[PDB]
């Protein structure tokens, strides 16, 4: 089922997640594509964090579903 | 060099922070004037807040 990410540079991105696609492997269809670090890489949904060791499902995440992405970046 | 920032960008960030799942206008006030406008800063702040 293909889903959308919404960016803060104004970006949409489509991927083609399954029901039992962990929240760690979708970072990973992202990060092939955007080159962020996973680690970096901060989901929002509905105004709730995605924890990495849940699923979509977890999250009653369905088809069309818009995926908010935040970075947290460190300087020291 | 320059003027002045343009102020109107506020209403943009606030924007993308109602679609997430906040829509608290003066929360996001108090938090863009903590970190001196910082959209990464606020929306990851205030996750910490409802993240349970």
């Amino acid at each position: 089922m293909q889903i959308f990410v919404k960016t803060l540079t104004g970006k949409t991105i489509t991927l083609e997640v399954e029901p039992s696609d962990t929240i760690e492997n979708v970072k990973a269809k992202i990060q092939d594509k955007e080159g962020i670090p996973p680690d970096q890489q901060r989901l929002i949904f509905a105004g709730k964090q995605l924890e990495d060791g849940r699923t979509l499902s977890d999250y009653n995440i369905q088809k069309e579903s818009t995926l908010h992405l935040v970075l947290r970046l460190r300087g020291g | 060099g320059p003027l002045g920032s343009s102020e109107d960008q506020t209403a943009a960030l606030m924007a993308h922070l109602f679609e997430m799942g906040f829509c608290d206008r003066q929360l996001n006030l108090r938090l863009l004037k903590k970190h001196n406008y910082n959209i990464l800063q606020v929306v990851t702040e205030l996750l910490q807040l409802n993240n349970n």
